[PDB]
RNA sequence: UAGUCGGGUGAUUAGCCAGACUCUAACUUAUUGAACGUA
């Protein structure tokens, strides 16, 4: 139906416009421009921050029979939502489910027909449940055009003779738009990250210069600080010259790291030895990342991965850190001194403005200046097993 | 017969397709005759697939309420099977009824019998299945001052008393599990709450903030751009017929819009179309 | 390796190409194909195969077409299981065989 | 670690300070010294032990003697040995879930 | 309650009234369980003559004791540890000043 | 022979194989083995000969089993044209399967 | 503030008037089937 898709696309519906692109001139100059400007339009507001005309951000999650919960709903605030509870309630299951739903976005931007993460038939379904299957329903939003992007990661219990299909097709469709439009002409893609407790690890001792290595091990939990160090050494080698977007990428990541982390003031690479190692000016003393403390190291291995994934995934954005995405953090207080805990988010959501941070914590002092609309609170008595604060 | 169907695809208004199975002619006539022979009990709130009561009435059932809720049954038609039909009949010779009524989408699954959207008899059986479901749901709703309708996969509730529809979703699920075992299930992803602060609408008909049915500003602007084009004759044959059909729909749902369009340009213009 | 995978296990997915090495770095195509034809007797004189691999971020998932080779390997496996039949002996020997030197 | 090693077997040798990381970067001496002092009750009372590492030796004999006493006494007859344990953030690790049968 | 269920020998713990496994356990519940059960095993093995092996001696060091622990649990960790390990010497570092409130200033 | 870091973001080795300017991965495997042997020997001999204008003129005994391993015949026919000219004072004890290398060695040394 | 309902101008946009805000829209599927029209 060229006519009905034509009418929808002329109204503003992005999906119909992309479908018209997939039929006309692709076996057109108008519908391609519509689709690309839909995912590329924006304005610089009073604060000098680029803002999308269409914002990509999760809107609703519904955990039916998923781990502890038997039913739950979180209106992810569009931008910042801190789930404050205390151990045993499910603040990690929520981020786990969200990351596994974003894994299909990532898989289907990596390749059409791809495959994303999957709930588990051994540890993701409530043991007391009678259904014997878990359903992480979700709905995203990408503007007036695609106001509702549903997804449903569902999984049955091991041994039950009743599968439960997953409804990831809308995710396939939106990721298809992203990938195809990116190929035809360069666009800025959405950043997806999961920083759970696994990001705390010893500093043990792909090309890393692509744009689609921003998705490698992105929703696993630890990030890749190995990849960041490799890529940063790469940037340093490629940009010494006289002493270029590689130089700008390097400067952006340097400023991001030296601003988010207070202990770290500088970071650079030295190879006067035969090692080619990264030096960090921590606490006023130049050291190596092995010598960093457990809370100066994860506080770096988070911001560094984010900045990396957002400079080489939003190439055309004047300030790549203003790009879009959905970042989950499982315990923002990990290894952080309480004074640090009191200003983590205020600065984290100040150089990554357009990112939807779904953060979780158990320290009530993290929620220092955080508005009450952003806080979801499982009541200690009315535990998380009931459909905010 | 159960296997006497023809399958095809019809596209979607945004992306993707839907799969339909239109029956054969002989069984079509047989099931129509069966429908005539015995009329099935049906609840009044089921304002869909019945004589007279159309989309306008179903949407107007909630016109005079400020808080709106509704849920969508997940996989409505394809869930119904012989067991549901016979349990419904029992609660208030038979093998050929199973043969006539149902569809077999799999060449091997002789027992995988479901209603198809194409089947002309599908609406009657769908309404019949939920006669006690509607009974109890509407009884509970009117006990708590709630107006409930169902447009065939759209269970709509409305009320003026705040913080009452909140218990309704759960209620639904419970009743479902009592009636149709655990076969037909709700779609928690689609459940929507709205008020006079958001974009209420029932079965495509918008409900404005003045408790009257409306076409929505979207359409009221779309088919008036179309009218402004017809003014200069920039449409086509199929496009002109499309505008005619949309104007007829707007006349049915919102006659005031047609009167205002007439006052906008003229009367003869809309008589022509 | 696909013949081996399917003769051993039913539905076996033999080795796939690599998006990182087995694709020409400078190719407007942005995918790599490794096609190959086989000859097995008077019947089935042409058993084709393609191992395809496209870079990350390409619209069409350039995909290996291994159906006929899989079908022949499955014929091998099934007819062997029914009755014992001598089977092909594929092997590879690179410069790594210059290396120093469970009943189940 | 010296005390611990010297109990498993005679003449053991516990770990030592690292050379790259355990020495102060701005040290004017280029070596790191870690001088511990234990009290074994009133019988043996003071027990010094100093580890060292250059960018210098370590006096670990008293720990060797005390651990040798523990080891020989345990060998002759069962006693209650101390319990030396360290727990750092590395105890925060995923449950491996993979049991192994190590045969006692 | 903690027990072992037979045919893969699962470790089942009644966490908050529900029988879960070590996988279905929070990151703080499991980490504290680890830091406790490790010492229990070590001291049971190294004190085979004591009628209550948890009374044995030694030096136990714990860095960032409040790791993966919410404020209520931080307020009683060391006290329970000292109650089950009366004689073990404990050297415990931390950065959250709400575990100190349940100790004498002599030990700070 | 050079190392190209300060381009390409990685450290690659580059040679002039046959008049080209390529990476050492493009070199034949036998050429790579011979390259590694020669570089190792040169490094050892410059380490052990600090007081010497040309450290390559130091003494010693070098054994080479199958000096022509993995080398194409065109390379075999040139291997030993420069062993002595660059390592005059060291006793070479080589073993070989190829006659093509023998077409550059006197019978006195066989 | 934000979203939302949708009275006119202008021509699916822009843009002027009103308004109201239970934690809380997301406009759907054709040839069946109702309902609209049309013939
Ligand atoms: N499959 C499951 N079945 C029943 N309960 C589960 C299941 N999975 C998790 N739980 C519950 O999860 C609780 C642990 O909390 P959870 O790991 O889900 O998030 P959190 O504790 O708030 O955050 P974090 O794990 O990072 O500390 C367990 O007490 C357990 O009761
Ligand atoms: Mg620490």
């Amino acid at each position: 139906m060229t006519k009905q898709y034509e009418r929808k696309a002329k109204g503003g519906n992005l999906l119909s416009a992309f479908e018209l692109y997939q039929r006309n001139t692709d076996n057109v100059d108008e519908w391609f421009e519509t689709c690309r400007d839909y995912i590329q339009d924006g304005h610089v507001d009073e604060s000098g921050t680029f803002r999308p005309d269409n914002a990509f951000y999760l809107r609703r999650l519904t955990l039916k029979d998923f781990r502890r919960f038997s039913l739950l709903e979180i209106k992810f605030e569009e931008d910042l939502t801190v789930i404050i509870g205390n151990n045993g309630k499910g603040k990690t299951s929520i981020l786990y489910a969200i990351a596994k739903t974003l894994s299909w976005f990532v898989a289907n931007i990596l390749k059409e027909g791809g495959s994303g993460q999957r709930l588990s038939e051994l540890t993701d379904i409530k043991n007391d449940a009678e259904n014997r299957y878990a359903d992480v329903s979700s709905t995203f939003f990408f503007g007036k055009g695609l106001k509702s992007v549903p997804i449903r990661l569902s999984r049955s219990a091991l041994g039950t003779a009743e599968r439960r299909d997953s409804e990831v097709k809308p995710a396939r469709d939106l990721a298809d738009i992203w990938r195809v439009i990116n190929e035809a002409k360069t666009i800025n893609l959405p950043t997806f990250a999961l920083y759970n407790v696994e990001r705390s690890q010893p500093f043990n001792r792909g090309r890393r210069e692509e744009r689609f290595d921003a998705y490698s091990q992105a929703l696993g939990g630890a990030g890749r600080f190995d990849h960041f160090v490799e890529w940063y050494i790469y940037l340093h080698k490629r940009t010494i010259s006289d002493i270029v977007t590689e130089s700008v990428q390097k400067s952006i990541v340097e400023k991001s790291i030296c601003s988010v982390v207070p202990s770290i003031s500088k970071i650079w690479v030295e190879m006067t030895t035969g090692s080619d190692l990264v030096k960090v000016t921590n606490d006023g003393h130049d050291v190596t990342i092995d010598q960093l403390s457990d809370g100066q190291r994860v506080f770096l291995s988070l911001v560094a991965d984010l900045a990396r994934r957002m400079v080489m995934l939003n190439p055309l954005l004047e300030n790549p850190l203003e790009g879009r995405g959905i970042v989950l953090i499982d315990e923002i207080e990990l290894h952080l001194h309480p004074k640090w805990q009191q200003e983590v988010i205020l600065n984290l959501r100040s150089v990554f403005p357009n990112i939807q941070f779904i953060i979780t914590t158990h320290s009530p002092i993290v929620l220092s200046t955080i508005e009450k609309r952003c806080i979801r609170e499982f009541d200690p008595n009315d535990d998380g097993n009931q459909s905010d604060s | 017969a159960p296997r006497k169907y023809k399958v095809y695809k019809i596209p979607k208004r945004t992306t993707g397709f839907r799969v339909i199975a239109q029956p054969a002619k002989g069984l079509k006539d047989i099931q129509r005759a069966f429908v005539q022979l015995y009329n099935f009990p049906v609840h009044d709130a089921s304002m869909a697939y019945m004589k007279g009561k159309g989309i306008r009435d179903n949407a107007a059932a909630h016109a005079g309420n400020q808080y709106l809720l509704k849920a969508d049954l997940e996989d409505f038609f394809n869930s119904i099977t012989p067991a549901i039909f016979w349990r419904c009949i029992e609660m208030s010779d038979k093998f050929f009824i199973e043969k006539i009524l149902f569809w077999q989408p799999i060449k091997h699954r002789k027992t995988k019998l479901i209603l198809s959207v194409g089947a002309p008899s599908s609406p009657v059986i769908s309404n019949f299945c939920m006669y006690e479901f509607d009974n109890r749901i509407h009884a509970a709703c009117n006990k708590l001052e709630i107006t409930y309708t169902r447009y065939a996969d759209d269970l709509t509730f409305s009320c003026n008393i705040p913080n009452v529809l909140k218990a309704v979703p759960s209620t639904i699920e419970a009743l479902l599990k009592d009636l149709f075992g655990s076969e037909l299930r709700l779609n928690h992803s689609k459940t929507v709450f709205s008020s006079k602060a958001h974009n209420r609408h029932v079965t495509g008909v918008t409900i404005n903030n003045e408790e009257t049915l409306s076409l929505g500003r979207d359409r009221k602007r779309f088919i008036k751009h179309l009218i402004n084009q017809y003014k200069y004759g920039l449409l086509d044959n199929e496009d002109k017929a499309y505008l005619t059909g949309l104007l007829a729909f707007a006349s049915h749902i919102e006659p005031g819009f047609i009167t205002r369009m007439n006052e906008k340009y003229s009367l003869e213009l809309m008589e022509r179309l | 390796s696909w013949f081996v995978a399917n003769i051993l296990k039913e539905g076996g997915s033999g080795q796939r190409l690599s998006e990182l090495t087995d694709i020409k770095n400078d190719a407007e195509n942005r995918y790599a194909d490794v096609s190959s034809t086989f000859f097995f007797g008077k019947g089935l004189k042409s058993v084709p195969i393609r191992l395809s691999r496209s870079a990350l971020g390409t619209a069409e998932r350039r995909d290996s077409e291994v159906k006929p080779a899989r079908d022949l390997a499955d014929i091998w496996r099934v007819i062997n299981e029914a009755k014992t039949i001598n089977l092909p002996t594929f092997a590879l020997y690179n410069v790594e065989r210059s290396q120093p030197f469970n009943a189940g | 670690s010296w005390f611990v090693a010297n109990i498993l077997k005679e003449g053991g040798s516990g770990q030592r300070l690292s050379e790259l990381t355990d020495i102060k970067n701005d040290a004017e001496n280029r070596y790191a010294d870690v001088s511990s002092t234990f009290f074994f009750g009133k019988g043996l009372k003071s027990v010094p032990i100093r580890l060292s590492r250059s960018a210098r030796d370590s006096e670990v004999k008293p720990a060797r003697d005390l651990a040798d006493i523990w080891r020989v006494i345990n060998e002759a007859k069962t006693i209650n040995l101390p319990t030396f344990a360290l727990y750092n953030v590395e105890r925060s690790q995923p449950f491996n879930r993979n049991t192994k049968d190590n045969a006692g």
